[PDB]
């Protein structure tokens, strides 16, 4: 489905605290009304495609329980050039930027509640095969608000991806909502969540999940978007927070406001 | 300072080029003198000072919204008060930017214009001319009234009227005033530009203006002598051509400024010191008097003018034969619709009888 | 004024600033370690035959760290320092870790003689990487001595730059001074060759506060006037900028506070005096500054008072009121009188006066004076015309 | 002193700054004559006004009531010798309308 | 148009050099403003044909 956002995509640029400060910025932002690719996640049918990595990747999802472990980013992915595993649960993300050897289905694939829903963890193809490594990194044993708890949906995992001359940075933010219908509208800034001066170039980027034909279609649904180069008015409030964002490029109205 | 403050290498690269500073220095002076100045004739045009007295007896004409109040810390006006909250808006500071304050105060401002109020009120038009001469009220608006060539019986046969119509009047312009804001914009613009003049001046202190960097401290630590000068010059340079493009729209605004305040001091002695009978200068329709308010940088002039609203029109003859004779009108006009011929003035509808002592002779009727 | 005689007046003179007082530097502590302690400091090296190549990147070469053993005899770099290395950032360091005869550990060094040394490892002719001379005999000794680390390397081939004696029966403690087994330590890196991505330490120090300071914070230098703020900073937001883009608060790297920035005083300077002939006593006038910092650069004063333009000195304040002489601003004017002194007071705006008004009574004059005044207009100056050239 | 090569940079800069202070003092001179020729034209109205007639403009003649004036060359200037009326001493008494 | 007429590259290097020509382009407008202005006051002194 060929959605449209309406005002998600944006990230704090800087640290810079500005007190009810109204800041130009021109950057890679998503554009407002961007149409954005809607992707369900099928539990023989199965969206696991990999796609391109134009120059920074908005990813969204309302998901819960991690069904969507992590991220697989390179410009091969077949440890020729060093890969990104990006792989995380509810401790600590295991990052790792190695000439990964990685296979065709290459996650832990806890298929619960699909076959005949006992338990068990089914494969460990997370760790494929590698030609070497360069670098591997362990972040803090922390514990975010990322597992199984629906109630009504509120883990909002949008996610920023960039990788500017060589430094790869990754923004974030938890945002609780009500309606479990289609992204609803909303004003929601995202905070830079890991900078990596990583030095390597990202082509093509590939999701993680956690021939299972007949068993129910999957209910999970999640977007990609691709930021461009813009320039947006930021409403820094009192406090430093982002509260409101214009972008010129959208329409002559929001062309005369930020001029 | 602005340009490249704190540097051994800013002072004496600063010395190559040479006075460049020292001329500004009195560039800007003078405009600071000038300010300061023009105030002085704006305002200070008076030798003594005046104080209302307690009894507000103006012929039920009421005074006092405009008139101090003692109660207040500040002396204004109500009205001036409420301009002083309608109008509105210093971390500048950083680069050497200074802000003489005036050398006179808000408070010296209110008490000349109070001073000048009371004046006026109190003895019409002498004060001006010397020392003033107590008056009353009611006989200036007599000789007003015969400046616009109006026979002051009118005026105290609607005494009451005419103080009403007042009253309502100057009711009705605090209540306009206290709504809207967009009368002040004048001065609002003037702010406005003179902030935003100094806020660009300060951004671009942030153009490397085609150096490796703006940070002169980034720079020095940098590089070393030779380029480090290489880049230094430049940015020098740009600064430089950055700060004489303010001071000269500053002194061509300041010039404007200048101008218009002659109109103003004009304007000040000649509506608010006399009748004057230049059309339309002291606001439209026909003067009798101004009340000035200072207000933050500028000041407010309350324009009284006399207007004709209903007309009823006749048939006129040039002049009149009565033995053979040309008789004509010593002023006003001939006037008849119909029935009977009378003479009044112009500018009233006062019919009036012609007689021997209205009229004088010229001549026979034939020609 | 370029004249032996000045006439009675207020004359604007060299401003005035107020100098810092002092320096000071606050930084965080030692971050994040390049894989260098185990470079320097281990239980085990590799092999003389399998001389270790480690390639390091990612990191932070913290010298702080590394050179707060004491244990090192002479650990200078022929082209740098180690205490110069917290603003320096590496590309990518490379890690030589292996076990030879103490004797060796020159032979390691670029430009050395011998044909021991390249057998197993050659001597490139660009190695940048800065000989270290520590003492390992312990980490590298065993009881009967091990002769594991041998030097059978005796290819005949020339050896080329970076491609991939046997005097003692073991490394024994028991070797002599010189002959100790050593672990040769080289932090051999290169620049200008790979991506920046490795970055040096910091150094800190203590705090002051209500002092015109030459602060230093992560790299921030700038002067001016710490005092602690009530600005609520972001978790991740360690500064702030005005309207106007500029620096005003800062967060404490070490401590978790926001302090905020308030540049030391400055301002005009002038003089206010009568004519010269008049007398040799003047006033000196700091404009939009305070008596709080005058004794700084006359310093004895005795004679202050402040205004809102700035505060006076030299000069003697008068409660009475008289037409303005000399102005200094915000309705305060200057004169010279009586023992004769510079004073300064309030300037009357004008005799106070108050007509009779009775709106009964006219006053009409009883005669006049007739009166010839001057008037003075320029029209016109003098024409002037250049040759460009 | 230098080669004309490298001595060309040296001119330029002269050459730079002489040519930007000479367009400074063009612009200060021609805003000279801007205000020099606004109070020109004021004081031909004023002469027009007081030489040539009785004005009734307040203080526009000098100070009291204005009667006649005279001129005076000046060097690169001019003055006016403004004879003005004032009332010198008074004495009230009672009015009525 | 003027100073780096239709060049991506000379219009990125003169960025470096503020927004003089912004400056005066503003003033500029407020001249034409003006000018229309003095037509105004000047002519249209009455509100009734
Ligand atoms: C010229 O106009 C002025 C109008 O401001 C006259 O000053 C007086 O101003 C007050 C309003 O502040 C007028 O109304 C008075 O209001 C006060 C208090 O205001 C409110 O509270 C009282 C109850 O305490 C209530 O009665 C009022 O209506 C308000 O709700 C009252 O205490 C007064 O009694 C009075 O109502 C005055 O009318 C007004 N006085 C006059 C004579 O207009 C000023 O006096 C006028 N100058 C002359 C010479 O007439
Ligand atoms: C426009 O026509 C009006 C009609 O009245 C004029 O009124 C004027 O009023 C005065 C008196 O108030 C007249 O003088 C005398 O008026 C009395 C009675 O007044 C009216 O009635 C008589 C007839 O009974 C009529 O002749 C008058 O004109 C008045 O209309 C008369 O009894 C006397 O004979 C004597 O007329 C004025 O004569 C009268 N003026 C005129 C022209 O009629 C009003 O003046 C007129 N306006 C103008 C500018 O001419
Ligand atoms: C660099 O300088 C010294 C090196 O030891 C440390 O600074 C100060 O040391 C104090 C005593 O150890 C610490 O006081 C404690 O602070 C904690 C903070 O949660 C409190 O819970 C505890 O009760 C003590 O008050 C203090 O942490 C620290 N303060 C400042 C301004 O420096 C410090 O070394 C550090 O040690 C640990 C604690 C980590 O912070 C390391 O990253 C670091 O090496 C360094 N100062 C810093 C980071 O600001
Ligand atoms: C930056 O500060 C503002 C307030 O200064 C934050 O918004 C919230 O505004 C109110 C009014 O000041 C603050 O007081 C009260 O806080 C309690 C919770 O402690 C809350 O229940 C009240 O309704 C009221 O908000 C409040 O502390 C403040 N923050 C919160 C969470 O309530 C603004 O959120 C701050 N910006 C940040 C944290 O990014
Ligand atoms: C969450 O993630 C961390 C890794 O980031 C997991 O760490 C495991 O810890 C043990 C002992 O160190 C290792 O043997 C395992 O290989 C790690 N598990 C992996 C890589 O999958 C941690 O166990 C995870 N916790 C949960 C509840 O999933
Ligand atoms: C006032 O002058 C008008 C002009 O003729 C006289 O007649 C009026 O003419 C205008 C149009 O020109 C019409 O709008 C009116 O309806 C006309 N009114 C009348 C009564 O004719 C008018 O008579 C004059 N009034 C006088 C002399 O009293
Ligand atoms: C000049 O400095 C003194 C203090 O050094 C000012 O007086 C007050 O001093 C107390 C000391 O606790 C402060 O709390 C006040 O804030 C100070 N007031 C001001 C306005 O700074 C004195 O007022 C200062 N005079 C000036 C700035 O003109
Ligand atoms: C006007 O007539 C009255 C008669 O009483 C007098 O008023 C005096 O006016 C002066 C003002 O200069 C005051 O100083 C006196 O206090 C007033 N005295 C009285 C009794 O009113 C005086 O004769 C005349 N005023 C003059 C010439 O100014
Ligand atoms: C995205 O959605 C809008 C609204 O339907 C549509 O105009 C636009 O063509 C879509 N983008 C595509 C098809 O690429
Ligand atoms: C496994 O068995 C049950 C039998 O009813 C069936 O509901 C389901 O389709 C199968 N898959 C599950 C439980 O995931
Ligand atoms: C891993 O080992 C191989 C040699 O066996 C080497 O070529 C390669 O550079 C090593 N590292 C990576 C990231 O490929
Ligand atoms: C200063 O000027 C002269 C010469 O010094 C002296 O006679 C005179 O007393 C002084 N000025 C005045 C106004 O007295
Ligand atoms: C003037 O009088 C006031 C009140 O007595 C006093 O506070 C002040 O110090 C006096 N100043 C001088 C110069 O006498």
């Amino acid at each position: 489905a060929y959605t449209n956002s309406f005002t998600r995509g944006v990230y704090y640029p800087d640290k810079v605290f500005r007190s009810s400060v109204l800041h130009s910025t021109q950057d890679l932002f998503l554009p407002f009304f961007s149409n954005v690719t809607w992707f369900h996640a099928i539990h023989k049918r199965f969206d696991n495609p990999v796609l391109p990595f134009n120059d920074g990747v908005y990813f969204a999802s309302t998901e819960k329980s991690n069904i969507i472990r992590g991220w697989i980013f390179g410009t091969t992915l077949d440890s020729k050039t060093q890969s990104l595993l990006i792989v995380n649960n509810a401790t600590n993300v295991v990052i790792k930027v190695c000439e990964f050897q990685f296979c065709n289905d290459p996650f832990l694939g806890v298929y619960y509640h699909k076959n005949n829903k006992s338990w068990m963890e089914s494969e460990f193809r997370v760790y494929s095969s590698a030609n070497n490594c360069t670098f591997e990194y362990v972040s803090q044993p922390f514990l975010m608000d990322l597992e199984g708890k629906q109630g009504n949906f509120k883990n909002l995992r949008e996610f920023v991806f960039k990788n500017i001359d060589g430094y790869f940075k990754i923004y974030s933010k938890h945002t609780p909502i009500n309606l479990v219908r289609d992204l609803p509208q909303g004003f929601s800034a995202l905070e830079p969540l890991v900078d990596l001066p990583i030095g390597i170039n990202i082509t093509r980027f590939q999701t993680l999940l956690a021939s299972s034909s007949g068993w129910t279609a999957g209910a999970a649904a999640y977007y990609v978007g691709y930021l461009q180069p813009r320039t947006f008015l930021l409403k820094y409030n009192e406090n430093g927070t982002i509260t409101d964002a214009v972008d010129c490029a959208l329409d002559p109205l929001s062309e005369t406001k930020c001029t | 300072m602005y340009i490249c403050g704190d540097s051994t290498e800013c002072s004496n690269l600063l010395l190559q080029y040479g006075s460049f500073c020292t001329q500004l220095n009195r560039a800007l002076t003078g405009i600071a003198v000038e300010q300061d100045k023009n105030t002085q004739e704006v305002f200070a045009q008076v030798k003594q000072i005046y104080k209302t007295p307690p009894i507000k007896d103006f012929g039920g004409f009421n005074f006092s919204q405009i008139l101090p109040d003692p109660s207040k810390p500040s002396k204004r006006s109500f009205i001036e008060d409420l301009l002083f909250n309608k109008v509105t808006l210093c971390a500048q500071k950083f680069n050497g930017l200074t802000v003489l304050p005036p050398l006179l105060t808000d408070e010296m401002i209110a008490q000349y214009t109070s001073a000048l109020l009371a004046g006026t009120i109190t003895s019409g038009w002498t004060f001006g001319a010397g020392a003033a001469l107590q008056i009353p009220f009611a006989m200036q608006m007599a000789y007003r009234f015969n400046g616009i060539g109006v026979t002051q019986n009118v005026l105290y046969e609607n005494q009451k009227l005419i103080a009403n119509q007042f009253n309502s009047a100057i009711g009705k312009i605090q209540d306009s005033l206290s709504s809207t804001a967009s009368a002040l914009g004048k001065l609002q613009d003037v702010v406005n530009q003179n902030a935003q003049a100094l806020n660009t001046l300060v951004k671009q202190l942030s153009s490397n203006f085609g150096a490796i960097s703006s940070v002169l401290n980034d720079i020095l630590s940098r590089l070393d002598p030779p380029e480090a000068e290489v880049q230094i010059d430049r940015l020098i340079t740009g600064r430089l051509q950055s700060l004489q493009t303010y001071v000269t729209q500053q002194l061509i605004r300041a010039a404007e400024i200048r101008a218009s305040a002659n109109l103003a001091a004009t304007k000040m002695s000649e509506c608010v010191l006399g009748q004057s009978k230049r059309v339309d200068f002291c606001g439209k329709g026909y003067h009798l008097m101004s009340f000035p308010q200072s207000a933050p940088h500028g000041v407010v002039f309350l324009h009284v003018t006399y207007v004709p609203a209903q007309e009823k029109n006749f048939t006129t003859a040039p002049a009149i034969c009565h033995d053979g004779k040309a008789h004509f009108p010593r002023e006003g006009v001939f006037v008849s619709n119909g029935t009977h011929w009378f003479v009044t003035q112009r500018n009233f509808y006062e019919p009036q009888i012609i007689t021997t002592d209205n009229t004088f002779v010229s001549g026979n009727c034939d020609v | 004024l370029k004249s032996f005689t000045v006439e009675k007046g207020i004359y604007q003179t060299s401003n005035f600033r107020v100098q810092p007082t002092e320096s000071i530097v606050r930084f965080p502590n030692i971050t994040n370690l390049c894989p260098f302690g185990e470079v320097f400091n281990a239980t085990r090296f590799a092999s003389v035959y399998a001389w270790n190549r480690k390639r390091i990147s990612n990191c932070v070469a913290d010298y702080s760290v590394l050179y707060n053993s004491a244990s090192f005899s002479t650990f200078k770099c022929y082209g740098v320092s180690p205490t110069k290395l917290n603003d320096l950032c590496f590309t990518n360091v490379y890690a030589d870790s292996f076990v030879i005869r103490g004797d060796e550990v020159r032979q390691i060094a670029p430009g050395q003689t011998g044909k021991i040394a390249d057998y197993n490892y050659k001597l490139p002719d660009d190695f940048t990487g800065c000989v270290i001379a520590w003492n390992s005999n312990n980490l590298d000794s065993k009881v009967g001595g091990n002769y594991n680390y041998l030097y059978r390397l005796f290819r005949k081939s020339n050896l080329k730059p970076f491609e991939r004696p046997l005097q003692s029966y073991g490394f024994q403690p028991t070797n002599g001074v010189g002959y100790q087994p050593y672990r040769v330590v080289v932090l051999s890196f290169e620049l200008l060759h790979a991506p920046a991505t490795v970055c040096g330490p910091k150094k800190s120090t203590n705090l002051v506060k209500n002092k015109c300071v030459n602060f230093n914070f992560n790299g921030l230098t700038g002067t001016g006037v710490l005092t602690e703020s009530n600005k609520k900073f972001l978790p991740f937001q360690q500064f702030g900028r005005d309207i106007a883009d500029t620096t005003d608060a800062v967060r404490d790297p070490q401590t978790l506070e926001i302090l905020d920035i308030t540049p030391c005083s400055f301002g005009g300077v002038s003089v206010i005096t009568p004519g010269t002939n008049t007398s040799n006593q003047v006033a000196v006038l700091y404009q939009g500054v305070n008596c709080t910092e005058v004794p700084v650069a006359y310093s004895t004063g005795s004679n202050v008072f402040q205004t809102r333009a700035g505060c006076l000195i030299g000069a003697e304040h008068v409660n009475n009121s008289y037409e303005c002489d000399i102005p200094i601003g915000a309705g305060i004017c200057a004169s010279y009188q009586t023992s004769q002194s510079i004073i300064a007071y309030t300037m009357s705006l004008g005799a106070e006066n108050s007509v009779a008004y009775s709106n009964n009574s006219i006053a009409i004059p009883t005669n006049f004076t007739i009166s010839v005044t001057t008037e003075i207009l320029p029209v016109s100056m003098t024409k002037t015309s250049v040759d460009c050239t």
